[PDB]
């Protein structure tokens, strides 16, 4: 208790340690809790970690106590901070149930423990061009706002590789790959030279049976235009139904599906599968109509029905290879 | 007159009471009981795969700092002294977003004791993460834990227990979920070590069973009777080319709508469902059915007869084995 | 309004088992009581249940010796009493307990209750 | 030059008010008079179970600490004032989120009187939960309830009463729900005993009746019409096989569509409810409309008559049992 | 070096300065002026029947309080100042939920008299309730309103005005409603009682007409193009029994999923509104074409030419009376 | 030892500093320099009419009273001590809804200079209202505006400037949006006079236009197809009664999904759009090729040679039409 | 803009029924509502009604005695009185209500006032 | 960039209609006002409409004489000058105004401005 009042009194909250001297060397550590939601529409992901932030201030050293001031949340108040903030979060905030998560532990010798959980919205650039089948890889970009390199300069700890936890997390529809902690410390901003502390990990999209949900219905459907092959051309009514129906529904498929998905002008791998299901649905109900035309044969038919599955086939494995 | 009486005796308590430092700080650490009584279970998302949570959470411990003499009773104070007094720094760890009720006033009781005993309730709200395993949907079966924790104080300095035993959650009868039903909850303690040190633990898990009436009606029964509406072209003379392939389309057509709804109501998992494999099997029938008549028609330009018995034997075959696999 | 009737009791010397039958607006009170009272002693807490899940709550003295459950089909609650000691001595009552009443050891939560069956060992 | 006056006395009551304290800190518990002045119900929702309710909840306590003398005029004080005296901790038991607006400043009152009364009001805006029982949806009547109990103080430190009676709560009439009337509202004063103590409770109780109008138009009309049309195949002569198979697989593929819009506005609740049962049996009646011609298919290769006369008789039928049935 | 002088004349003014006093506190009402300068109208939510409202809020009062002199000047302190001054408690009654733009400071203004006159502005974005009537929408007419009333001080202690008369509130013309346009709005001032008193209320309504060139292509055209299509049916051979039961089912199928598709976008409201009337008797037109051609078709095993002219001349006259009838 | 010297330059700036006086109050104005550092535009919602901006705003304005000698270095200070400062009311006029980031602290920067010029930086989330002209939609350009004044100094106690001239805003290549393409940006100063009076303005718009690619695909390559099929029944024989009406039929009801589902994602303007304009001519082309079949069925009961080329044709004039008008 | 007109009061020694038609933009004024004014005395709140809903309320002298219902189609609201007393000797009134115009039980909050209505027992 | 065009003054001793021809984007410039300037006398505001809605403000001394309306298939703002008095003899000017430039009457908030009309009476 002693200790607690005697360092506060002389203690000037605005001001960095060392003020006007060398810059102050802050030791980073991320604890990463859990990866909520990864929005492709959005271009975001919510990421709830904890972080710790570690350095030397000589004002809040103490004598004759060498046992470290574990304090609560109200002790922060009184204290200097860094200005870490996320470059690129949408939104964040502080878990304060029952009491603000945040930790400070004093050490003699002026060493600061700062831990804090935080929830944040990080906002992604994903690239669509090979989705569903296509790997993305979130930044998680962390800088002093205010001071530059001159007064705040960031460093991974030496725990980060030990304590990250992203091998612990557990994904709906991605797989964490591939983690990377990179330090830059050549981001200019205008107002002085900025240390970025980064955290690249790499997602890998889960190919189970959501593809098969898209895929399948789309196959299914150019299946069924094959069936007016077999059925013979007096059966009019007949084969044109199955034509028209078979076109409606695999428009609708198109339609629906870029609907539900982000507005982008990105041309997906499932459109491109759509696009190449509609042209064999579309050209079955051509053959018939050319077959109709001319009776107006049966060869022409059979001939018709070895080659659209051949076809297909064929450019369903050129699909699957240039994607994989 | 008692009431100055009692205000001095609760300013002398305050009277050079820091905050900043827990009860017997650098000694034996301070035992907190926790007991939770449970209002209601307002949600459980399984796209989100969380659950919301209102409860009375209640802290128990000894303070001697508080302690009082001359006065043989309980002081209930204002919710608004507790921000001069010291607080476990207790918190959920898988919680996703929690707020404290403050209408008309914080939901937040302080009662005294005249050994130094401290009542601490609050009214929380809380949504908390629960995974969910949809292998088995929807005749799954899960299990949502509460993690309860310290942030700062390690074991060394803070300890938490049940208060009461196996009778400190109480409420579980208030439960009233829909699509589920509270099959059984447990109260484990246990001791969590991570870099910075060793934290207590308390965790509440609650085993959800889910209610099959819904899906019945939703999805199985449509797709039975979609099934069921194939068959009838067997029976349809096989001159009636535009009756029997239009049967068969609009079967095929209208089991894909149900499909794809069934999956927009849940997450994109990878891994195949129990009721995902229902659809693919009903849907394996109404495709052959159409396929039936194709065979029929190429040659015909007996085979129904064969057709009318196979496909209701082996579909009831199929659900013969899905659902006692399944339960 | 609900109304509880009790029956099933007299006098053993063993296992046995009281049934509770309730009617009218049940959706209200979806919680379900059974207390006794031994004479000059105060209402005894022994078991609670839900109508809807199952979920059911007993006290120490009757732990793993009695045991609640209800089928909705005839909006019964029956409580199967198995092992019977002379400690269980004591008029059976069958209670209701409305949505947001509180806990269920209380009696005085408890709004509709039954007239009583009397149990003798 | 009152003011000058009217700030000393003033001043004087709050020198030494200790807000931590209850008024009669110690002996008998503190009366509180409650009545609530109904603004408006903005929803009523099914799927979450909950209305939204705002309203001026007023609060009447005595304080004798704040009682002053020479000056008979009721002080209506600034709402920042609040903050400086002692308020019930009310809470609503029941609710799931609410707020007090603050525009252009906190809706809250302050209006203290010579001889101690101190009158609380303040705006809130409340979203309280309440169960529902569909089974007679949407033809069943709903009883939400208002829980209003005290957090921190028991039945000994302070009590509740509904000031003025049954009329303590006005503003019923002001209620207008597009889809429910207010049949009647009560008051119901009692005490709930938890494991800490006993607590003073305060419920108001609206029974709600849903308006079928909008219900008849949106779902019970297009269900009797796709009915109707699919007896229009009976007319139609049997060997157009591809029009009256066309006919009753539309009418199938239409009552499918209907039953999952309902559906989905409704929570997954596991029991029929009363417009379930009227989908699946009109559901019935065309499945067996398009069985009826595949039996005339088959015999084929007087029934259409006979059918002519039972399925509209039988509809009707069940369209009077259904309907006495569930009213 | 008027600074130096300008800080102090400043903390003279705030020196004993009581904020939980209003102005001529215990005498004459104090009259308050209020102008609206309105920015936009974000939102016009029938489901919700509530509408956004951004705009300036301003209100005028003299406060001798504040007096300086030697200062020929209108001192303009920062929006912070604010909290250390009495203001009105104006809140909105029937508004839903409303807040203070806080970007980059606090949308707050306080300027200064030297006779004490005291300008406060506030830069608000409310969410005020309106309930509409939609028995002929969507050729209806809308009347909502803003109310402005003081919460906590009656008629005696404080008094509203519409300052400048009618030309109070501006910024009229800035609303852009792709719905809807401001026919014309009034500026009420009235006193309402309450149980506690009668307290001062000033109203803003604008009255509401809606865009039909939307609902035209939306709705309206598209249910015409099928009841022509239905038409199609009359010149096509009898024998064709197939074509023509398929264009009848369809155009009916089509009718409904309109009918649905319009109905969602509404709230349940249990009165025919004037858009379903003409749904119906749409659907009525393409019922009673499938039905013609069954008579047409029992007949066979003149009636079309007959039907010919018939439907479109009753659909012509129906229109006319539509339309007529609410324009 | 020079931190205990600043700390004493830092605190003897602050004694005596009135925030509630801005720098040179009653004298000339003070010039405050503005530059924007865009970060991204999140989104651009059509429906809404507005847009998400993520910047870093600075200002930039010199208080003598914060002058400090002795020191040859820039003060960067905690953002905790804007508190204590003067700080211009800077607000945005067509903002929605907008807030400032406080992770993990308050995104605030205050630098000071020995010559008392003052550096104020803030990282805001911004929702700004933008009006939309859709006639042209999708093929439209848009030009969305950011508004920039003081709310409560005037002109002659404050004025706006852009800090470095056209290179004051910055970051503009960093915009990534999916839909639109910075054409240019425009720095705009003015004044703008209101009734209070007049203020300094400072506007920063973008010429948004809009990426064709995406509708193409959606919207105009279905709606082609489907007029492309329903020329397919030309080819079919005449007699085919049941194929040719269905093809038509079917092509009509396409038609109408793709219209409504377009309309749904776009506010209700009563104006036609451009791509409403191409659906519309689609729905004729099909809508006569239903009819051109019907009066070949009445005939009956060459055309079609004749329809095989008008229709191609027409249909190919009418896309030449339709894309140079909007190009 | 509404109008107001009442008819069917008289002289009687029993039950009487008034009657009030409204017409206008009614839907502004959801809520009508019956007062008295005896000789010398303040006009007296007797009884209001909701058009939607059929929400009603009541004094406590004219309470379980007098019932009051309208019908939308007629836009009339309807005033049943029985057990008729000398205390109810008073011109009878028919008023309308904005939708934020306050209490019930204050005449002054009412907008648009009928001619009256005398009846005499 | 909006082009203002006006035309229809001319002296009379009576009913004159100004009028008023935009052209450009006209959608950035919602609002269009008409003022008029006396010799000697500093510009006066008269009255502005928007393009859409037909919202329209007047002045004290023009109101309930002059009317303005405007059609958007000619692109056209027209000022209706009726009952026309010997105050009403000075320039007529053609404005428009941007959509967040502030209050109508004062014209320093307008970009584009017309010529001018002379109208003497
Ligand atoms: C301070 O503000 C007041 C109120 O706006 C100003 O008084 C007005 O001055 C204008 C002329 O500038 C007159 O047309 C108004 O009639 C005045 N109103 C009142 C109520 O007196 C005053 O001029 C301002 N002071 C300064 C120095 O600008
Ligand atoms: N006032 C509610 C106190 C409580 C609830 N649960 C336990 N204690
Ligand atoms: N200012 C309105 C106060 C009120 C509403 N209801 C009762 N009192
Ligand atoms: N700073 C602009 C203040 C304002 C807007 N409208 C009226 N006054």
């Amino acid at each position: 208790l002693p200790n607690l009042d005697g360092l506060i009194a002389g203690y000037a909250r605005n001001f960095r340690p060392g003020i006007g001297g060398p810059p102050v060397n802050v030791a980073l550590a991320l604890e990463v809790a859990s990866i909520d939601h990864i929005s492709e529409a959005n271009m975001e992901y919510t990421m709830t970690v904890f972080l710790h932030q570690s350095w030397r201030d000589s004002r809040l050293s103490y004598n004759h106590t060498n046992e470290t001031l574990g304090l609560d949340s109200r002790f922060v108040d009184k204290l200097w901070l860094p200005d870490t903030f996320i470059v690129n979060a949408k939104s964040a905030w502080f878990h304060d149930v029952t009491v603000e998560n945040k930790l400070i532990r004093l050490q003699p010798d002026g060493v600061i423990l700062y831990s804090i959980r935080i929830t944040s919205t990080v906002a992604c650039d994903m690239d669509l061009a090979k989705y569903p089948m296509d790997e993305q890889e979130c930044m998680l970009d962390l800088e002093s706002y205010g001071y530059s390199s001159e007064d705040i300069v960031y460093y991974w700890s030496e725990s980060q590789e030990h304590i990250h936890g992203l091998d612990k997390l557990q994904l709906a529809q991605f797989t964490i790959t591939s983690y990377r902690f990179t330090t830059e410390l050549m981001n200019f901003k205008s107002a002085g030279q900025f240390p970025r502390l980064s955290l690249h990990f790499h997602l890998r999209r889960n190919r189970g049976v959501y593809i098969i949900q898209s895929y399948m219905p789309s196959v299914l459907l150019v299946a069924m235009s094959w069936v007016s092959f077999w059925i013979s051309q007096a059966a009019v009514p007949a084969r044109v139904s199955l034509g028209i129906t078979t076109v409606l529904t695999m428009t609708t498929l198109m339609v629906s599906a870029r609907s539900s998905l982000p507005r982008a002008s990105a041309i997906k791998a499932l459109d491109v599968y759509f696009w190449i299901c509609y042209v064999f649905v579309f050209a079955a109900l051509v053959e018939y109509a050319f077959a109709h035309f001319n009776a107006d044969a049966d060869t022409i038919d059979i001939y018709a029905r070895a080659v659209f599955p051949a076809a297909f086939a064929a450019v369903n494995v050129i699909y699957w290879a240039a994607y994989a | 007159g008692n009431m100055s009486f009692v205000k001095e005796t609760v300013d002398k308590l305050l009277k050079g009471y820091d905050i900043r430092l827990r009860p017997d700080f650098g000694g034996p650490p301070v035992c907190v009981g926790m007991n939770i009584d449970i209002a209601s279970i307002d949600m459980v998302s399984e796209v989100n795969m969380d659950y919301t949570l209102t409860m009375y959470f209640q802290q128990y411990w000894r303070d001697k700092r508080l302690a009082y003499s001359g006065i043989p009773l309980n002081l209930t104070l204002d919710n608004r002294v507790a921000d001069q007094l010291w607080v476990p720094d207790t918190y959920f760890l898988n919680d996703k977003k929690s707020f404290v009720h403050g209408v008309t006033v914080k939901n937040r009781m302080i009662r005294l004791h005249p050994d130094g005993t401290v009542l601490y309730g609050l009214r929380i709200t809380t949504t908390a993460a629960c995974m969910m395993d949809l292998r088995r949907y929807p005749l799954d079966e899960q299990n949502c834990t509460l993690e309860i924790e310290s942030y700062g104080y390690t074991t060394d300095d803070i300890e938490f227990y049940w208060r009461g035993g196996d009778k400190a959650v109480t409420g579980v009868e208030r439960i009233e979920l829909p699509q589920f039903s509270i099959v059984e909850h447990r109260l484990v303690s246990r001791n969590v070590v991570f870099a910075t040190g060793a934290y207590p633990r308390l965790s509440l898990s609650f085993r959800l069973k889910r209610n099959i009436g819904y899906f019945i009606l939703q999805t199985y029964m449509p797709s039975i009777l979609i099934t069921i509406l194939s068959w009838v072209s067997f029976w349809i003379n096989y001159d009636a080319s535009a009756a029997r392939v239009a049967l068969g389309i609009t079967t095929v057509l209208t089991m894909t709508t149900i499909n794809t709804h069934l999956r927009e109501t849940l997450p994109k998992i990878p891994y195949v469902k129990a009721i995902d494999m229902y659809l693919m099997g009903c849907f394996v029938f109404v495709f052959l059915a159409l396929l039936e008549y194709a065979f029929v028609n190429y040659i015909f330009f007996a085979i129904d007869r064969w057709s009318r018995i196979v496909f209701p034997f082996t579909f009831s075959l199929f659900n013969l084995v899905y659902w006692l696999y399944y339960v | 309004q609900v109304q509880l009737v009790e029956s099933g009791g007299g006098l053993v010397q063993g296992s046995l088992r009281l049934s509770c039958a309730a009617s009218g607006h049940t959706f209200n009170y979806p919680i379900m009581g059974w207390f006794r009272q031994a004479p000059g002693k105060e209402r005894e807490f022994v078991g609670a249940i839900s109508w809807s899940g199952g979920s059911t709550s007993y006290a120490d003295s009757v732990k793993d010796r009695f045991t609640i459950s209800r089928d909705n089909a005839k909006n019964t609650v029956y409580l199967e009493m198995n092992n019977l000691k002379p400690e269980d001595t004591a008029v059976y009552y069958c209670a209701a307990k409305g949505r947001y009443s509180g806990g269920l050891y209380y009696p005085t939560n408890y709004d509709y209750w039954g007239q009583g069956t009397q149990v003798t060992v």
